[PDB]
Order: structure tokens, then C-alpha cells, then sequence
């Protein structure tokens, strides 16, 4: 198609917003490192407690 | 590190524009970014600021609502968008990234990018350059000043050289002035010696961008 | 919101002297109070945050004091890199509020001001208006008074006033006085005189022209 | 959690509580309401952000290297390409998913203890001028106006000031 | 009775949640995603140059010239080369390319 | 530890505790014995199988690549495939024993941490009812029967039921 | 996750049998395993569990000394080992993973597995099937009532079925019952319509595998 | 930090105590001076050696491979040397510089929590006994020569034997 992106991948195009990717192992470009979580999160707030 | 902004830019009231700030060599980071205006001749002003960790962005009340302060996911990357700009808006736009030899630093700006300076105008009218002839009542000590008059020019900047950049001495500018119509006008003096009003003519070349405006006016020594 | 006030708006100082800028806020604020400098065109510099420590990178010379609702950056000796505008700002809580900035000048001696009137032009008598130019030339201290009189009458509103930054060698000030008239009310009077009032002289100077003339 | 507050001896968390991780709720003739402590807050900011910026800052994005085409006599070597794309894969994908496992677990700490600190130094000087009441919350034996309460929430609390009257109504339910 | 202070934490309408060591889907007030898990769909043009597509060609064809790798003539430039899978065309007599794996590598660059 | 319990102010433990890693033992007229804490317990069990169960999940058993054999004029391919191998065996080998050290510190750490917690919930409900005597015991100024004990076990005691009775026992030593 | 067990298993009294218990895409797990029974007709019943990062299994006291629950190392695999069969011991047995969405859950069985029928038995005596004949006085509403008594076999399960399998509607098949001489007895009845005891012929078609007795029963609508 | 001691209420450290990293100052009739504390100091040197031997002891010096030389129809085996290398590379980097980070907070916890559960014996001790005026320093209701001081450096202090005497003097500033 006619879009542009930086990284590109045999399944499409993705983002590199993020330090980790899991949509496929072969990248062309300045691309996130390749890995086969489905989730990687980090908190950074606390325990979400509302009213009990 | 090294801040690095987009660069200057020319709106229409009413539109929408969007500055963005980059750090270097560094892809991923979570460092808080503020943006701080500068409108000409004044001090600082803080628009607001991103929380990358708690992701929401904090605001100045005077500008809630009209500004966006926006970071691509985990990039350094962090943009500025301002909208329905006027005239007040026309100002030096700084991002900061708040941080220090201590780490992160929440309140202080740390390290500054370069600025981006912001005009807003929907018109641009042409300047014109008027003598100020040196008289001999403008002439004192031996010295003859004389100059030109800069009138009737809106916007910023104009710029002004005498000789065409050869008399750099003695060759004062003064600021531009916001006058009760509306417009700006400032005057641009030399002081010349009084043996030279015969062999060396004196010319300003003024300069006006906007309205496309390139005047070069000699000044009248002779007689009355 | 908390307010930030500097003082003095503006002070004059030598090489080597002592320089004390103070910083006052609306409410306490304890520590969290920065610092900045601000060449001219060039973008601000961070010197000192939590009000005391010291940024890497700027000499030892600048030190910062105070904790509470008055704080105090005090400049040991004075250097000619440091010349620019100093703002202090909070970041106690939001929205972050700066201070209206205080200028830091070369101290150089008394100067009298090199009074010039300048008749409006030929060509600007052709278009409606009247311009009269007033031109305060390599002067010192800032501060000075500039009065405009026509046919013995002091004038009021009609008159706007530009000064020109400290210059770099001689370190003096530059102000020009514009009288902006229309030419039905230029041809009706003929005194025109500018008064001139500075610390050099002993009494205010004045250059007058007449409108022949 | 591992300090006993968060989830523990102050069961749940303040919704209305909008502007802060950590701080205080009052109740006097004045007036009510939830109030920040900006210190707390503001230094559990700057490590969160430290700790974020210390796991992703490092990892800068690179150029992945071309995908080695091998033909049928080049087996044993398409196989330790195959063994070097694996063995790489692997240690990634374990080693992130279980530090970032770890480091929650303490980030969530990090927010225990900063909340018991705070709760240890407003117990700390209060002392025996008001009354534990569980739940992280103090009960005065004395009047304690707006400007009082900032003084807790400021490190300055002046218990001689208060003992006197602190006193008398303490042992008046103690007798 | 008498004037109250509490000392508390924040809660949200965060439904963000995170896995612990021991604990497991722990609901968070405020969290960062690492994983980037999304992709167009298309095949887009890296850093504007846009990619170098062999159609129903292989690289020895369209290196060789097979007549229906006619279309890959005006190849000046290219952020990268598209192969299809059922790419069949190639050396169209029969016979074997000399260290076509090593020229494939070499055109990567 | 890093929280003074665990060979801190309680010394040693209770090998006559059979039923659960942390709890308590009482004695009154109607009789002793050691007892544990189930929600303590209850909660470090799933923390701790958690915490295993984190690291061994994603250690699934794989197939091993075939060990690769080379001729004579293949030594650097064969060098090659030797730096493969030992790369991985040496970053494996120092993480699995580094990180094994790592975690059993925060696991006596966290068991620590839950006794400090458990003796700080009983310590919070007493409070002037009872007399601290070390090594994580209390002794009443009241009498407690069984059912005052699983109060205290409980985080429902009444303080001011015993208070009463307490006070006066208080100041009799205390006179 | 699933878990899968081993398949039945049939028993003589005073043997042992052992049942296994898998996980999927697991490998190595730590998560506690308990075994559940139910009898016939009846409910749970816990037997007992294992909590392998304490190395210990706690069993109820009415299946102590008698079974073990095992695990092979930290590999998700759980073996249950029943030793000394009686006939009360003839149930389904249920193996279920201690974990929620919450991680590990000690004491609540999250996932079950598909269960695991084991019949003890040391006889297998051969069921005789008897006509229930559709008599007038057995013709109420336009329908006549009809079936077969399945008496006198031993063990579970038989299955009676209609028209080999044709006949479905109005078939009730009742469950068996424990006589007090120890065998067991259940009736299969179907409802016809009236106008088709003579057109229509029915059987009953009734499997005995354990005694591999297989009997088809005519119903005798004829006269009296 | 982690436990509120060191940076926390116990503001600074004291560069004229140069014989160890946690312990006392006293002031009384006969004299005053800082001393160290020997247990916490000595059990905390071996757990800071044992923390860097844990980190260094495996990481023993090995013989770097041979830098391998390819000709111009090797580059798809070059490009894989360089992956191998580049990967390796990247690993270590990222984790040893992780680690460091991590492994440093956990040593000033450590010091931290050493210094709390100092502080905690000490007034598990005195109790009534002596006022807590901040700072991690303790103020005796009754005189405390050198030979009780060294018995609160102890775990050894007899609150009885100075119960009657520091009774006197809490009751007398209380009235
Ligand atoms: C993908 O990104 C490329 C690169 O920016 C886009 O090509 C650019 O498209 C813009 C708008 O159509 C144009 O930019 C102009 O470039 C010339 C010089 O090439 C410059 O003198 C102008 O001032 C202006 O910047 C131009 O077509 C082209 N520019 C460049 C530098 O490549 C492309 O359109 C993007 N495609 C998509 C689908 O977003
Ligand atoms: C969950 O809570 C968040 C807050 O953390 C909600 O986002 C908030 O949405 C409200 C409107 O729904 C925003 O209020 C607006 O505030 C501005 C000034 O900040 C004011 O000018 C507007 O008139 C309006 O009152 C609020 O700013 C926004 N806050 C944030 C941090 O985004 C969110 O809507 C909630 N989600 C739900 C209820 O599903
Ligand atoms: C470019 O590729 C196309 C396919 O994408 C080639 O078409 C294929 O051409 C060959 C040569 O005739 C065909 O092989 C023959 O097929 C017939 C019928 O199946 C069979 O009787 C013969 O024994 C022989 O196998 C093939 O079928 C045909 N289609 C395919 C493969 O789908 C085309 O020839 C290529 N052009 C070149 C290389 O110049
Ligand atoms: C920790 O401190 C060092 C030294 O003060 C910082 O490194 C300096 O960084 C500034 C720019 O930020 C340079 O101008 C200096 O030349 C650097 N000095 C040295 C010795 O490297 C370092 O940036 C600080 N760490 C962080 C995370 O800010
Ligand atoms: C890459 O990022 C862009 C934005 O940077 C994504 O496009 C946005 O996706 C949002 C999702 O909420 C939609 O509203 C719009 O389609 C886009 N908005 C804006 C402002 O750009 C894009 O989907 C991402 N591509 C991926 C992840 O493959
Ligand atoms: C954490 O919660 C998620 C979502 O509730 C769990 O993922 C679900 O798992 C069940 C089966 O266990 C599936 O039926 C759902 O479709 C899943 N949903 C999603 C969004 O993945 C996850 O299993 C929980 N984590 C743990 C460790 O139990």
C-alpha cells in the first residue's frame, strides 16, 4: 500500500513506540527487539483499591 | 543530551500548530517534558506538562482546553499542539525535559531545547523608511547623527543596515514600538563624524520579509 | 496558585563584586525553588534547583540560599558571562510559576545624555502625519525623563519612548523619543522642544526647532 | 504487602484523592477534605521514572540483521543459524517477562513502604496527643485547626503547644 | 467527637493490570506497556524510498531478466526487496545459479 | 532479616507448630497450645507456588539442537559453532545460579516480612491491654479466655471490654 | 489450561489402581493438585490434595494410609494411587488444579479435569429381561403404556434402548435400584399410541457388557 | 529510603564515627563518643562480601575466540560471526549495567533496614524509660552511667531496676 512507517515486517508494518515486539521475528529497520510474550507491563502506580 | 525542536513557523488566527521535540540517542525514555513560552520582550510562561509513568498531562488554566502536550508512546519524542492561535500567541516556544544529574527531576527543567519561535499575522503591510536628515542642530561635538524612520510595518522582524553592512559603528536600533493603530515603528541612528556629510553618503537598507518590502533611503545632508 | 516575585526587576554591578538577587513566593514553599539564566536570543540555562544544589556543569561561583518563602541566589563574584536575565521558579505544585525576571548590568560611570531634535521629513509632510524625534545618545544611568513642549505647552499622550540594551564597549544606553502628530495639528503651532532630565546634568536640557526650520 | 499499609492496616484507597499517590484526609471545625503530600509523591515520581527509564533507555532500537537463505548442502550451517535465532529468542523472551515480574512486585512495595513512612512520621509526632484509631487514621485529643494540620503534614507539629490541653481530655475518658 | 487525620493512597478507575512474582492480574492505578502487539497489514515504504517488488519473480529471474519480470526495469532505488512465496519464474532453462544464496546476501546491502 | 523478626526480637521457632509457617501459641485457665494463622499461611502458600511457578513455566523442556560435526578445513565455521555453544551455557549458567541467590533472599525476606506484619496486627489491637515482654510475646493485664484469644486472632478484640479490668491491673504494678 | 486424565478402569476388590492427571503446554508447574470423588448419585468428596513447594500431601482422614497422591518431580503431571478397591469405591474421580485469574488459589479448585470412572467389581451375573405386557387396563388417554424389567445383573451400567434406536419418544428409562439381595433392577418403559399394537411390533434391545448378555424382549400385545 | 531510617529520620550520618558503619552516641556524667556497633557492623560486612563475591566469583576470566577472517563468498557466514557477536554483546551490556542498578538498591535498603532494626532494639528496651526525641536519639528519665549504656548496646538493660527511679522524674515534668 502506499504508507510509510519505519519498520517493516513480512505481516505488515508496526510501530516503534515500544521497546518490545511480538508480531514477527524477521524486521528491516530501526526496530524493537523481536520477543514471543503477549504481555510485558510495567506498573508504575499503586494497588487500585476503591471503595470496598 | 540534546534537545532538538521543530523549526519556526507562520499561522493564520484560527488555525492549529504542532512543535515537536526530540532528544538524542536515546529511542525510549519516560522523562517528564515541559513547554514554556516566551512571547517577545517577556518573561517565561508555563503552558503545561507530560507524565510519561502516570500518562496524563497537566495544564496552565490559561491555556486548558487549547493545548495538547502529546509523547508517542515511550519516545522521547514529545509534541505541542496549540490551537485557535492569535496575535497574543506569537511567541518563543521552549521544551525542557525534566531531569538532572540526579535522575528524573519532576519541578525543574534540566536541559532546553533551542526554541520555536511562533508568528501569528493575517496581514502584512509594507513599511516606509522616511530621512532624518543630519541638521546642524544635530550636531554636537564635533559628531553629526542622522538616521532613518521606520513607520506604518506589521509584522516582525525588520531589519536594518547602514552602508549596506559597511557602517557598523556607532549604528543604534532601537526596538520596535506597538502603536495606537495597531502597527510597529522603530528608528535606526548613526552617529557619523562632521567631516563627511560631502564625501560619504549614507544610505539604510531596511528589509521587511512579509510584506516583501526592500527600501533603501539616503539621507539629505546639503543644506536648509 | 502561587506567585513569584523578584527583586530588584533590574540592578546595576561591576566586575568582581558581590550580587544579590532575591526571590519571594505567595505562600511556603520550603526548598522547591530553581533558578535560570537567560542570555539574550539564546534559550535559558538551569543553575540551581531544590534552591540549594547546584546543576552540573555551571561554576562554583553561583550559589543558591533560603528556605521557606524568601530565597536568595547570590553571585559571589561577578564575571562578564554572567549578564543576563535571572528568573527563580517553584515547582512546589502546579500550575509552575516563574518570577518577572531581574537584569544584571555592567556598573560603568555617570554619562551625559547627547540631546539630537530631528525636524520630521519632506516626504513624511507629504502623507498626513507628523513624526519629531528626540534621540538620547550614549547616556547613563537608564533612568531619565524626556518631556515634550510645544509652543510652551507640555504635551501628554501623544509620545512613545525606545531604549537600546546597555552597548558592549561603551556600556551605555540609547533613547529615542517620537512626537506623533497630524500635520493640521503640526501647522498650527511652531515651538517645538524636547526636555531632557538625567543624573549628568545639572539642569534638564532642552533642544527646540521651529517648523520653517 | 511487604510493609503491612497498602491492602494491610489501611485496607483500601482514596478515589477521591485525585491529585497524588500518597497523603492525608482532615476533618476539623474548619473544614474537610483530601489533600496531597507533594514530597512523598513528588520523590516516588522521580524513582518510578528513574526505575522505567533505567529498563527501556538501554534498550535502544536496532537493524535486524538479513534472514540467511542456505540451500541443501548447507544444512549444518542453516541449522546454527537456526540454533543462534533460538538460543537469542529465548533468553529475551524469559529474561523480560521475569524481570518485569520482579520489578512489579517491588514497585508495588516501593509504594508500601513509601505510604508506612509517612504514616510512622505523622505517629512519630503526634505521640501521646491523639489517639490511634486504626486505619491510618489519628483521632486528637486536642482541637487541631487548618494551621495545626499542616504543621503534621509538615514535620513541625509543636507537641508541648498542644500537651497541656491534649492532656486534660485524655485522662478525663481515662477516668 | 475529635478532629481527624487519615493517611491514605490514591485509587482510580484504572481497570490496568499487571502480573507480580506472587501475585498474579493485580490491579494497578497507573502502568506502562512495553509490548508493541499491532501492524497494518500492508506492505509500506520504509523511510519514504518505497520497496523493490519482484511480482511473480524470484531474485534470479529478476536479476537474469525472465520476460515476466518485464515490469522490474526502472529499479533505481529501493528500501527493501519484496520476494513472493510462490515466486516460480526464475532461471526459466533449466540449470543451476552459481552461489545464488551469497547473491542474494550480497543484494541485501 | 531485612524486617528483625525472623532471628531478630523472635529468636527461634516452633518445632511443635506442625499446621502452618506462621501463627501463634497461647495459655489461659482453659488450657495451651500452638495454633497457626491461616490467612497469613493461606497467602504466603500461593505467593511462594506463584514465585516458583514464574520461573519454571517459561522453562519449558526443548529439543536439543544436533551437535554439529566438521572436517579439516572447517575450523572456523567449527570455532564458530564452538562460541555459539559456550556463549549460551556461560549466560545461562551465571543467571540461573545468580537469580536462584537472588530470589531465596527475597523468600526468607518475605517470610519475615509477614511474621513483622502478624506481630504488628496483634501489637495495634491490645495496645495499654497488654505488656510487651519480647520475643514476639504478650502478656495480659486481663484475663483472656479462648474465645478473647481468637479475637485478638481475628482483628475484632475489644479493647474497651478488657479496658476496664486492664487499667486496674496496670496501676496496681504501676503502684 | 486443560487438564486430562487417564481413561476408566475396571478393578477387583483388594487390587490398587493409579490414576494420572496432566496439564497442557506446562511442563513444569508448582501448582497444588487436589482429587475429588463422587459416587453414583451422590456428591463431592474431597480425598485429598499435594502442595509441592512444601513436599507434603494432606489427605481426609477416611482415605488415610490408603491412598497417595504424587507428582513427578515439578513436571504438572499428578498421580493418584488407590489401594485396597471395594465396591464402595466405585465412583468418578475428579482431578482439579488449586489456581484462579488470581495465580495459585490453595484451597479452590479452578480447573477441573474431564474425570475418571473406576468400577470395582468380582462378579458379572447376566441381567434377564421381562415383557411388560401393554394391557387394556395399562390404556388411559388414546395411549397405551408398555415396556421391559431389566432384573437380576450385576455390575453397572446397562443401557436399554427402543426399536433399536428408533422409538426415542415417550421412553423412560428408570435408574436402577440396590435390592436387598445385592443386585440391581430397573424398569424401561415407552408410551404408545393405542391404534398401533398390532401394526407396530416392540423390543427392547438391553446390553449387559460386564456379563456380555445381550437380550431383545417382544412386548405381547395380543389379548388375554 | 525502603525503611524510612537512613535519609529518613535519622537525618545524617556522623563523620566523626570512623570505626564502623552502624552504632551509638552517648553523652553522660562520665563522658561521651561515638562507638560502633559491632554486631550489625560485623554481620552486615559479611553479607556485603558475600553480595560481591555472589556477583564476581563466577564471573572468572576466559580465552576470547579467534576474530574470524571471511573472504568476499562468505558474507552470509560473516554476517552470522557478526550476529553472534553482536548478540552476545548486547546481552551482557544490557545486564550487567541492569544489575548494577538493581543490586545498589538493594544494598542501601539493606544498610536501611540494619540501621531500623538497630534503632528498633533499643527501644523495644527502654520503653518508659526514656523519652524519644527524634533523630533516632533516646533521652533517659533517670541516669544511665557507662556501665548502663553498654547494657542497652546489649540487649541487656533491666527496665525494673531503673522503673522506680525514671517513674519519678516522667511524673514530674507530667505534673
Ligand atoms: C512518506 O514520506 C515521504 C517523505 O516525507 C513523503 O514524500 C514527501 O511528500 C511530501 C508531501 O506530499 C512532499 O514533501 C516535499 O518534498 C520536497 C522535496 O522532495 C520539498 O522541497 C518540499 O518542501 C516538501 O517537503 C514530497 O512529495 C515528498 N518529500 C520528500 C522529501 O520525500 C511521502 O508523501 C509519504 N507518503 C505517505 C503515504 O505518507
Ligand atoms: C476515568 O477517570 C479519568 C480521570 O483520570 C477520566 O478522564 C477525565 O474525563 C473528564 C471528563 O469526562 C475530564 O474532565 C474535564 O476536565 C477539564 C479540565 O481538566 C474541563 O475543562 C472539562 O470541562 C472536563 O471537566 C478530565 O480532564 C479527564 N481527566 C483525565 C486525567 O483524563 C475518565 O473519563 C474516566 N473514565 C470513565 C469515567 O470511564
Ligand atoms: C512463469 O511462471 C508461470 C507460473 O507462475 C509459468 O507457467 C507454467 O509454465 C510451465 C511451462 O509450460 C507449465 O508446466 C507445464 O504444465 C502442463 C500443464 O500443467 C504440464 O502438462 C507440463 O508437463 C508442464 O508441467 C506450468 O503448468 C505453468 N503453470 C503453473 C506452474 O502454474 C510460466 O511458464 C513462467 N514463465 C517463464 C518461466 O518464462
Ligand atoms: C551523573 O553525574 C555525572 C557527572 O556529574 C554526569 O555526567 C556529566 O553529564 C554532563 C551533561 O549532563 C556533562 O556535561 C559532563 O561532562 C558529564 N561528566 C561526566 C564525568 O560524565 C551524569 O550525566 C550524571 N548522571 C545522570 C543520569 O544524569
Ligand atoms: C501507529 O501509531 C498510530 C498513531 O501514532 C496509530 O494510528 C492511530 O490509532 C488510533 C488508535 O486509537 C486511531 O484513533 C487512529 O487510527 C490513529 N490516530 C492518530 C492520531 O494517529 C496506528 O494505528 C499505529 N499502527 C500500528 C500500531 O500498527
Ligand atoms: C489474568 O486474567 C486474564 C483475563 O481475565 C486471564 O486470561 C483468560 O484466561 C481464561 C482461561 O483461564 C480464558 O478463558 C480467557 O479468554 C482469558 N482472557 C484473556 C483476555 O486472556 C489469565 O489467565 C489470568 N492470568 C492467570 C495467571 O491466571
Amino acid at each position: 500500500h502506499d504508507c510509510n512507517t519505519t519498520c517493516q515486517t513480512p505481516k505488515g508494518a508496526i510501530n516503534t513506540s515500544l521497546p518490545f515486539q511480538n508480531i514477527h521475528p524477521i524486521t528491516i529497520g530501526k526496530c524493537p527487539k523481536y520477543v514471543k510474550s503477549t504481555k510485558l507491563r510495567l506498573a508504575t502506580g499503586l494497588r487500585n483499591i476503591p471503595s470496598i | 543530551v540534546q534537545l532538538v525542536q521543530s523549526g519556526a513557523e507562520v499561522k493564520k488566527p484560527g488555525s492549529s500548530v504542532k512543535v515537536s521535540c526530540e532528544a538524542s540517542g536515546v529511542t525510549f525514555s519516560s522523562y517528564a517534558v515541559s513547554w514554556v513560552r516566551q512571547a517577545p520582550g517577556q518573561g517565561l510562561e508555563w503552558m503545561g506538562g507530560i507524565i510519561p509513568i502516570v500518562g496524563t498531562a497537566n495544564y496552565a488554566q490559561k491555556f486548558q482546553g487549547r493545548v495538547t502536550i502529546t509523547a508517542d508512546g515511550l519516545t522521547s519524542t514529545v509534541y505541542m499542539e496549540l490551537s485557535r492561535l492569535r496575535s497574543e500567541d506569537t511567541a518563543v516556544y521552549f521544551c525542557a525535559r525534566e531531569a538532572t544529574w540526579k535522575g528524573s527531576s519532576i519541578g525543574v527543567l534540566g536541559i532546553w531545547g533551542q526554541g520555536t519561535m511562533v508568528t501569528v499575522s493575517a496581514s502584512t503591510k509594507g513599511p516606509s523608511v522616511f530621512p532624518l536628515a543630519p541638521s546642524s542642530k544635530s550636531t554636537s561635538g564635533g559628531t553629526a547623527a542622522l538616521g532613518c524612520l521606520v513607520k506604518d510595518y506589521f509584522p516582525e522582524p525588520v531589519t536594518v543596515s547602514w552602508n549596506s553592512g559597511a557602517l557598523t559603528s556607532g549604528v543604534h536600533t532601537f526596538p520596535a514600538v506597538l502603536q495606537s493603530s495597531g502597527l510597529y515603528s522603530l528608528s535606526s541612528v548613526v552617529t557619523v563624524p562632521s567631516s563627511s556629510l560631502g564625501t560619504q553618503t549614507y544610505i539604510c537598507n531596511v528589509n521587511h520579509k512579509p510584506s516583501n518590502t526592500k527600501v533603501d533611503k539616503r539621507v539629505e545632508p546639503k543644506s536648509c | 496558585d502561587i506567585q513569584m516575585t523578584q527583586s530588584p526587576s533590574s540592578l546595576s554591578a561591576s566586575v568582581g563584586d558581590r550580587v544579590t538577587i532575591t526571590c519571594r513566593a505567595s505562600q511556603s514553599i520550603s526548598d522547591y525553588l530553581n533558578w535560570y539564566q537567560q542570555k539574550p536570543g539564546k534559550a535559558p540555562s538551569l543553575l540551581i534547583f531544590s534552591a540549594s544544589t547546584l546543576q552540573s556543569g555551571v561554576p562554583s561561583r553561583f550559589s543558591g540560599s533560603g528556605s521557606g518563602t524568601d530565597f536568595t541566589l547570590t553571585i559571589s563574584s561577578l564575571q562578564p558571562e554572567d549578564f543576563a536575565t535571572y528568573y527563580c521558579q517553584q515547582n512546589y505544585n502546579t500550575p509552575r510559576t516563574f518570577g518577572q525576571g531581574t537584569k544584571v548590568e555592567i556598573k560603568r560611570t555617570v554619562a551625559a545624555p547627547s540631546v539630537f531634535i530631528f525636524p520630521p521629513s519632506d516626504e513624511q509632510l507629504k502623507s498626513g502625519t507628523a513624526s519629531v524625534v528626540c534621540l538620547l545618545n550614549n547616556f547613563y544611568p537608564r533612568e531619565a525623563k524626556v518631556q515634550w513642549k510645544v509652543d510652551n505647552a507640555l504635551q501628554s499622550g501623544n509620545s512613545q519612548e525606545s531604549v537600546t540594551e546597555q552597548d558592549s564597549k561603551d556600556s551605555t544606553y540609547s533613547l529615542s523619543s517620537t512626537l506623533t502628530l497630524s500635520k493640521a495639528d503640526y501647522e498650527k503651532h511652531k515651538v517645538y522642544a524636547c526636555e531632557v532630565t538625567h543624573q549628568g546634568l545639572s539642569s534638564p536640557v532642552t533642544k527646540s526647532f521651529n517648523r520653517g526650520e | 504487602g511487604l510493609f503491612g499499609a497498602i491492602a494491610g492496616f489501611i485496607e483500601g484507597g482514596w478515589t477521591g484523592m485525585v491529585d497524588g499517590w500518597y497523603g492525608y484526609h482532615h476533618q476539623n471545625e474548619q473544614g474537610s477534605g483530601y489533600a496531597a503530600d507533594l514530597k512523598s509523591t513528588q520523590n516516588a515520581i522521580d524513582g518510578i521514572t528513574n526505575k522505567v527509564n533505567s529498563v527501556i533507555e538501554k534498550m535502544n532500537t536496532q537493524f535486524t540483521a538479513v534472514g540467511k537463505e542456505f540451500n541443501h548442502l548447507e544444512k549444518r550451517i542453516e541449522n546454527l543459524n537456526k540454533k543462534v535465532d533460538d538460543g537469542f529468542l529465548d533468553i529475551w523472551t524469559y529474561n523480560a517477562e521475569l524481570l518485569v515480574l520482579l520489578e512489579n512486585e517491588r514497585t508495588l512495595d516501593y509504594h508500601d513502604s513509601n505510604v508506612k513512612n509517612l504514616y510512622e512520621k505523622v505517629r512519630s509526632q503526634l505521640k501521646n496527643n491523639a489517639k490511634e484509631i486504626g486505619n491510618g487514621c489519628f483521632e486528637f485529643y486536642h482541637k487541631c485547626d487548618n494551621t495545626c494540620m499542616e504543621s503534621v503534614k509538615n514535620g513541625t507539629y509543636d507537641y508541648p503547644k498542644y500537651s497541656e490541653e491534649a492532656k486534660l481530655n485524655r485522662e478525663e475518658i481515662d477516668s | 467527637p475529635g478532629d481527624t487525620l487519615c493517611i491514605g493512597y490514591h485509587a482510580n478507575n484504572s481497570t490496568d493490570t499487571v502480573d507480580t512474582v506472587l501475585e498474579k492480574n493485580v490491579t494497578v492505578t497507573h502502568s506502562v506497556n512495553l509490548l508493541e502487539d499491532k501492524h497494518n497489514g500492508k506492505l509500506c515504504k520504509l523511510r519514504g524510498v518505497a520497496p523493490l517488488h519482484l511480482g511473480k519473480c524470484n531474485i534470479a529471474g529478476w536479476i537474469l531478466g525472465n520476460p515476466e519480470c518485464e515490469s522490474l526495469s526502472t529499479a533505481s532505488s529501493w528500501s527493501y526487496i519484496v520476494e513472493t512465496p510462490s515466486s516460480d519464474n526464475g532461471t526459466c532453462y533449466p540449470g543451476d545459479f552459481i552461489d545464488y544464496e551469497e547473491l542474494r546476501e550480497q543484494l541485501s546491502s
